[PDB]
């Protein structure tokens, strides 16, 4: 079990850790989150009580260093930092626990939710999408735009998701215009899986990371990316069978976890209706289809 | 963006543009089989690609053999249209390639877009106008060359004959669409109006009769009257 201490909490803020969240009052004696499960990526995120816009937060993996949060009163936000002095860090973490100023990562033992949402997400791939190589952790917020969004302004602050575009030369072989547009198997399996992602796990990891960014920060370009990667699979006639079964599980836990009140902006009616009911893989997402029909029948 | 009544004069500026109408590409007759089930028999069709400023028509004839052994033909017809339009653009010298292609039915946007990926700077546009280009096969000479074809074939025409020697392209296009609207609404009456007088002939290299200016005015009024009568009939007004 790992810990992320907080120097202080000077401003009223709602703090999230993965799918859990806590209200912290201005200058309340909050000094971190303990018992964080080792072995998965994690995200700590923030929404100030005074600005319900700009949710922001940090992806990290405790195996990669000792990390803590400190409020910056110049930039006005809670910043993540790395402590390189292992001794000095254990000392802070032990004294705060002794004083019991830390909340416990509130995992129920039955619950594989976070594992299921992050199964293929690796810190190393996150840091290629959020490029800032002087830090071991990655900042994301509501307003960051994606590379594909930027093509259609500041590249330092971009989400470098893999560009998917169904009406592009990359997606369409000369002479197979109609075939490749109606059956994207070539684009998925040769261009994206074999060519760019190398394997399905890296593909699923980017898909899961895009979803989480859309859910936790309302990042709109991430939602576009999540839907594109779903649509590419569902619009391919020839998909490895192990990928379809894993996709049904991936999507199930994402739909399960989504806040009920957000289904209007977070779920693209056209993509979902096409994937579940029109596409080649209409009959291959049985768990995802059952939870969509029982929870969001309006969208369909 | 879309083409509508508002931006109608853009058709007659000096940016090259083509209309593409695919309505007559896949054409069938429906009949009963010996067992009493229904079947279709394809007949020859055509793509209608027209430069509205100059009257140049690129009539690509679609021979029934194209369909042999294919499924989902009405979907295939859209992609074949787009394949053939793309080949036409490739065949034209650069300074003759269009800057815009306006498809008369929105179902053609994605097929043409995909087939034109090599021409990112050619804009593919829909239209909100209700153009009557399906009635092209009511022009006797166009229907004759389509039905007689034994193989794929491109035939070039000027759909305005020599009108541009005397009128502008705005007026030319308005005459063409009026004639075609009339032929669409009541082919028999429209064709009667055009041919009644045997002393007004169609030149070998023309599609329409050689009316004088004054006779075109009588004709256009008769086509207008035709179109309004049929409207009252359709809607009991």
């Amino acid at each position: 079990m790992n810990t992320v201490p907080f120097t202080s909490a000077p401003i009223e803020v709602t703090i999230g850790i993965d799918q859990y969240s806590f209200n912290v009052k201005e200058n309340q004696p909050f000094h971190g989150i303990k018992d964080i499960p080792i072995g998965h990526v994690h995200v700590i995120h923030f929404q100030h009580a005074d600005n319900s816009s700009m949710r922001y937060g940090y992806w990290f993996d405790c195996r990669m260093g000792n990390f803590y949060i400190q409020y910056d009163p110049k930039d006005g936000l809670y910043k993540m930092m790395e402590e390189r002095d292992g001794a000095k860090f254990e000392n802070i973490v032990h004294n705060f626990k002794e004083r019991q100023m830390m909340v416990s990562y509130p995992k129920i033992d039955e619950d594989d939710t976070w594992y299921n949402l992050t199964e293929f997400v690796q810190m190393d791939k996150i840091r290629k999408i959020v490029r800032k190589d002087e830090n071991q952790f990655s900042y994301v917020d509501s307003s960051m735009t994606t590379v594909q969004e930027n093509e259609l302004s500041d590249p330092a602050h971009s989400l470098n998701y893999t560009v998917i575009n169904f009406k592009s030369r990359e997606a369409i072989r000369p002479g197979h215009e109609m075939e490749d547009f109606l059956d994207k198997s070539y684009y998925l399996n040769t261009v994206m899986l074999q060519g760019i992602f190398k394997n399905s796990s890296n593909y699923f990891g980017e898909l899961q990371f895009a979803f989480l960014n859309a859910m936790f920060f309302g990042n709109y370009g991430s939602s576009l990316q999540w839907h594109a990667m779903i649509e590419l699979i569902c619009s391919s006639a020839t998909v490895p069978k192990h990928m379809l079964d894993k996709l049904d599980e991936i999507l199930y836990y994402q739909i399960k976890t989504l806040p009920e009140q957000y289904s209007d902006i977070l779920l693209n009616e056209r993509v979902w209706n096409i994937c579940l009911y029109s596409s080649f893989q209409k009959n291959s997402l049985h768990n995802t289809e059952k939870i969509m029909e029982n929870k969001y029948p309006e969208l369909l | 963006g879309a083409m509508n009544s508002s931006n109608y004069a853009e058709l007659f500026n000096n940016d090259i543009k083509l209309f593409v109408d695919d309505t007559n590409v896949y054409r069938v007759t429906v009949h009963k089989t010996f067992e009493g089930n229904v079947a279709t028999k394809a007949i020859n069709g055509c793509i209608f690609t027209l430069n509205p400023k100059t009257g140049h028509l690129f009539l690509k004839i679609i021979h029934t053999s194209v369909w042999a052994g294919q499924k989902r033909l009405s979907q295939l017809a859209k992609w074949k249209t787009a394949e053939e339009v793309s080949a036409l653009v490739r065949s034209l010298p650069k300074e003759e390639q269009p800057k815009q292609i306006i498809v008369t039915r929105k179902a053609m946007l994605d097929p043409l877009e995909v087939h034109m990926l090599d021409f990112p700077n050619i804009a593919i546009r829909p239209t909100e106008l209700r153009l009557p280009f399906s009635a092209a096969m009511s022009i006797d000479k166009l229907s004759d060359v389509v039905m007689k074809a034994t193989e794929p074939q491109m035939v070039l025409f000027n759909i305005y004959d020599d009108w541009l020697d005397r009128i502008s392209s705005y007026t030319a296009f308005s005459r063409l669409t009026l004639l075609l609207r009339a032929l669409k609404t009541n082919e028999e009456s429209a064709k009667m109006i055009l041919l009644s007088d045997p002393t007004i002939t169609i030149k070998s290299y023309h599609l329409w009769p050689s009316f004088t200016d004054e006779q075109w005015i009588t004709i256009e009024s008769q086509m207008r009257d035709l179109i309004l009568t049929e409207y009252g009939r359709k809607y009991n007004v």
